[PDB]
């Protein structure tokens, strides 16, 4: 059933569809799919000036 | 998920059934020798009787 949904219900239709990086907010937004984000305790970024 | 860790969270729980089932199916072989010493001692009249 999902073999049809990968063909039909995965693409090839909008009817009202937005992509985010289509939209022009994305110059504010770094966007990076980090899939294991559920498993993290903390997430650190170090800055040094 | 498609993450390697979610595939590896499985493997500990895969190996745990490798370690329980080999134990409890080993436990009947460990249990027959427990049963035989009872059912010998159930019919074992003590010597000097």
């Amino acid at each position: 059933d999902v073999e049809f949904d990968a063909l039909l219900g995965s693409y090839c239709n909008t009817l009202s569809l937005v992509r985010f990086l289509e939209l022009g907010l994305s110059v504010a937004c770094v966007c990076t799919k980090f899939p294991e984000l559920a498993y993290m305790n903390e997430g650190r970024v170090q800055f040094e000036v | 998920d498609g993450t390697g860790i979610s595939l590896h969270r499985q493997l500990r729980a895969i190996q745990q059934l490798a370690r329980n089932v080999q134990a409890v199916l080993g436990a009947f072989e460990r249990g027959t020798a427990d049963q035989m010493l009872h059912v010998l001692l159930e019919k074992a009249p003590p010597l000097a009787l």
